[PDB]
């Protein structure tokens, strides 16, 4: 019912920040390569100078404070 | 009750420059003079060794509106009043989120038209007074009152830029920043620099000395085989310029896009 | 019982400053005269080396005012006294918390009114005694007495800056600091050394020498093909900043959003 | 009944320590933003240059010396 | 029995300042006299070289406040004796713990008034003799006899400051160490010996030599085109500062708060 459900944010690194627009076609280039079923299984290719995946969350959730509440 | 003209709001989207005025506004109404230029170069004056002429105002300005572009681009910002007439696809997750659109160009100074069309019939436009916007990041966002994702179906007209400012050292979140003024001045000042740095003696001429009859003179520029004469002063410039631009960078911050 | 103006209540925010002195305030009375940039300078005269001008006041100004301008982003700082109307969004748990709001610019000097607005109508207007102010941060705070986020809900009016130290060696956290007047000037040194450094000797001169029928002389500058004739006081200014600043930055601290 | 129950150290590496004032602000957007079930699962943000989190106790408590007592 | 002024208990919070002589007290009384930078300076005399003018007391004073002020930041403290209207939040914890608070601005000479109010109304005002201090550290803690936070619920007063050292070579831990007065001199040092080493000789000239009709002189000064002429005094001014200040930091320590 409130935020905090990322994953992980993907960070790009680049000497410029990208400008929206070239970020928004970015977007649009991935919804319509991978998003959905359609393209599920692809691979996309990015060549900037380095990528970086950090995870906020665990890999899986799962309930908490179990044998508190029992 | 309140008195409006209809696209612009007090409430949210506050009317702020007149559409004819965008013509009228230019350069020289936010100091970039080439007064100033030759301002900040006080004391040193360019011209041509083998005539007399110095260099005119059309130089000046092609530069300067060449730095503004350069300034345009090292921050994305729109920086000139002017009109846009842009189209952005349907996003089901932002669209929920009261419709939030991220402009493609910022600060915006007022929004005039945000309607929604399937062929170029607009199959519903908005009321003016439920569409609401934060001028510096350029958001705009909707709150009604009283496939996952389709192209193009949505249309945005606004103004981008920024307006002069009209009081000693303030401005407003849509008024100019003193900061990118002389900014564009520095970046102006560096390709003059280069300019002048090649007229300080002759051509290529690194030291020189006479002695005739008893009558001797010697002479060592700035000039090497390995730095230019004005090198000095675009050091200094550079400097300047990378605290000038990462100060003013966290003045807007840094961009996100959901994916 | 207690007197004073309705916006104003002397227990959590006090008046500082009538309104209409806003406009009185200027650069002349937080002491950025160019008085004080040339006292700093004591000893050193600027000026044409063709004729007879030194520059004007208007120069002098004209840097203290983009000076001033880079110290308010080099620290996100609102310096000089002026009105804010600004709007803010609605997010559940800052406004569960006791409605903290945390101003876009900084300090606040006072608090003028603080609505929450659905249309552009006010549906609740608080009473004046309720809401409290945090002066150095910008927080403001309410303490009511006998989906998770909405935009531009409420409405605050304030006013941002910093007054004149009344008292030598002193200042109350709403009261300008005597550093950012030392640091001010020091930005406006660094580009009046940049300047005077170009009018030692004739331009992009290193070393000179005469020698006529036995009359001989040589001068060698600070000017080099590697550094600018002024560089050294540049230098010594911005190894002073680097610690100026730095320790002024821990007086305002570091800055947090809650994501 | 007495000390010892920290969980660990968070800090905050600067060229200054910052003034108590400066510090005392942080706490109150922190306990604004994060304290108590509200805002519980959200994630705040600080620029400073780097920070680290050292552990005082280990992840889990539990009792001690059961082996003896029985 | 006993006699005291009912603000001030002789245990836990002693009265050492009279509130009139806050105004009394200045930077002469410290020692901060213009005569002790001169004579830090003995064998140097600093005047303008086109004219026969040293430079006046205002400089020395004006330059010695911004001195103070560094140091008032480089370490999170209170020099001057001031007083101090101070408002602070309602922390269950520290609340707990003895009604523990830790004032802004130390060390803390005395204090005036401790009162928890709700609407400006003192809900309760504490006994005198309950309430006791610590110098240094600036902490206030309550030790009574016969949501979970809330904000600006209780109302401090007190004066914020040290005292002129009495005895020689001794300090009190409410009174200043010579120290601060050394610091704070080195650092109006370091301004007048940026404004010195510009008048060695001429402007920008590192080196200079004569020869006519017989006659030869020939001087090298300290400037370079990599160094100031007076670099040598503020790099040593530097390494002994670096020594001083993180000495007496360890005489405050490392500042904590709670999370
Ligand atoms: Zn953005
Ligand atoms: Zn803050
Ligand atoms: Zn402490």
């Amino acid at each position: 019912s409130h935020g905090g459900t990322t994953r992980g944010i993907l960070q790009i690194r680049s000497d410029q920040q990208q400008s929206q627009h070239a970020l928004e076609n970015f977007k649009r280039e991935w919804k319509s390569s991978l998003s959905g079923i359609n393209g599920s299984w692809q691979i996309p290719v990015v060549m900037a100078d380095d990528i970086k995946f950090v995870n906020m969350t665990p890999t899986a959730n799962d309930m908490q404070f179990e044998k508190w509440l029992n | 009750s309140l008195n409006y003209e209809y696209p612009y709001h007090p409430s949210g989207n506050p009317k702020h420059i007149d559409v004819s005025e965008i013509d009228n506004l230019t350069l020289a109404d936010y100091g970039w003079s080439p007064d100033a230029v030759k301002a900040y170069m006080f004391g040193i004056v360019v011209q041509n060794p083998d005539t007399g002429q110095p260099m005119g105002d059309e130089f000046y300005n092609h530069i300067l509106e060449r730095a503004v572009g350069k300034a345009e681009r090292a921050l994305d910002i729109s920086i000139l009043p002017d009109t846009q007439h842009e189209m952005r696809d349907y996003h089901e997750t932002e669209f929920n989120s009261y419709m939030f659109v991220h402009a493609y160009r910022k600060p915006i100074l007022q929004v005039e038209n945000l309607q929604l069309q399937f062929n170029g019939r607009p199959i519903y436009k908005y009321p003016a007074n439920w569409w609401k916007v934060e001028h510096l990041a350029g958001h705009v966002q909707l709150f009604p009152t009283a496939a996952t994702f389709a192209p193009q179906m949505i249309r945005l007209e606004y103004v981008s830029g920024m307006l002069p400012r009209k009081k000693a050292g303030r401005n407003k979140p849509w008024e100019m920043p003193p900061e990118l003024e002389q900014l564009v001045i520095k970046y102006a000042l560096k390709e003059i620099y280069q300019v002048w740095g090649n007229l300080i003696i002759g051509a290529g001429i690194a030291n020189k000395t006479l002695e005739v009859d008893g009558i001797t003179e010697t002479i060592g520029t700035t000039q090497s085989a390995m730095y230019g004469g004005a090198s000095a002063q675009i050091l200094q410039i550079n400097e300047d310029i990378k605290e000038l631009l990462d100060g003013l960078r966290a003045y807007f911050g840094y961009n996100m896009i959901g994916l």
